[PDB]
């Protein structure tokens, strides 16, 4: 309703409260979905850029727990080509550094990766559970590696 | 397609570790790898650059096939060049010669 | 008891182990129409079994664990001779 009204801010606060509790309640896809509507919108705004260069980061969070590596690293390079300031933001090298983690399978590197990232930002309750869900999903990779 | 290159010759293939955590200091028998290729996929289409999982005694490796050589029945000589490009494809047959190379990781023994 | 039992050969193919706990026990699960309960089966004539009845093992199918597998050098779908095994003769 408030896009309808055009209230381009406020629909974007109620699109990042509904991807958050969507991405906590198991729907990565749809969080990523409208995580992606978020950028859209936010795209050429001087007043929204920080919450792109999370909103990204987030987005390709939601594909990585869907298992959707290779969306994720979409995602990061829409990212880095579309944002001048997403592509040298530590989110995108976080990202990145998720995505090869995946790729290799390497769960302590993820978590090294995420202590890196605490130590200079510092994580919220919402990314700290879809990286959890992440990892116990490289758990239940190594599960069906038997 | 191809008319009359439609065997596979000389087949190049990457061995890499999917999981680096994984390594295992076994010795393996490049003649039972061929064994294994040959007797899991037979007449199928393969191109160079092409991916594939292979579950050996338990043990998960990423193959990438790094180059191709495409022959036709009757050559029997291999005189036809090695082709790089993806527009060559052949049929695995049970006398292609299988090359394992080394994968970018570098950790297959 | 040992004395009767039919010794003879099988080809059954080695596929993933049903789930942790019968992994855990070490014991052969096999159908009851592939063999009686409890008995020692040798395959290859090298790898000696106890055998235990399992429903979700169709006949003609024997089940391994990756340490199994790795003891043998045996890979998935592959095909092991089986027979019975008589340790004390």
């Amino acid at each position: 309703w408030y896009a309808q009204d055009q209230s381009v801010a406020l629909s974007n606060k109620c699109f990042i409260k509904c991807a958050d509790l969507k991405a906590l309640d198991g729907q990565y896809i749809e969080a990523s979905d409208i995580y992606s509507k978020l950028i859209k919108s936010s795209m050429g705004n001087r007043l929204s850029q920080w919450s792109l260069k999370d909103y990204f980061l987030k987005k390709g969070l939601c594909q990585l727990a869907a298992t959707d590596a290779v969306a994720a690293a979409r995602t990061l390079q829409e990212g880095q080509s579309e944002d001048p300031n997403f592509a040298d933001s530590r989110e995108s090298n976080f990202l990145k550094s998720l995505i090869d983690a995946v790729n290799e399978g390497d769960s302590e590197q993820l978590s090294e990766h995420c202590k890196e990232f605490d130590n200079f930002m510092r994580l919220d309750k919402w990314k700290i559970t879809i990286l959890n869900k992440i990892k116990e999903s490289i758990q239940q990779q190594e599960d069906d590696l038997l | 397609y191809s008319g009359k290159q439609s065997y596979l010759g000389s087949i190049d293939i990457d061995i890499s570790f999917r999981a680096r955590g994984k390594a295992v200091s076994t010795v393996f028998d490049q003649d039972e790898l061929a064994k294994q290729f040959v007797r899991c996929y037979e007449s199928q289409i393969f191109s160079p650059t092409q991916y594939l999982i292979m579950e050996f005694q338990g043990h998960f490796f990423d193959l990438k096939i790094r180059n191709v050589q495409a022959i036709d029945l009757g050559d029997i000589e291999p005189t036809s060049a090695v082709a790089t490009g993806i527009e060559t494809k052949g049929i695995l047959t049970k006398q292609t010669q299988i090359n394992f190379f080394k994968g970018r990781d570098g950790l297959v023994n | 008891d040992m004395t009767n039992m039919d010794t003879r050969t099988r080809h059954l193919k080695v596929s993933n182990c049903p789930n942790n706990s019968y992994a855990l026990a070490n014991v052969a699960a096999v159908s009851p129409n592939d063999f009686p309960n409890n008995i020692y089966i040798i395959i290859d004539n090298l790898f000696v079994f106890t055998t235990r009845h399992s429903n979700d093992i169709p006949p003609g199918t024997i089940g391994f664990n990756g340490n199994q597998r790795t003891w043998g050098g045996w890979s998935l779908n592959q095909d092991v001779q089986a027979k019975a095994f008589d340790l004390f003769k």
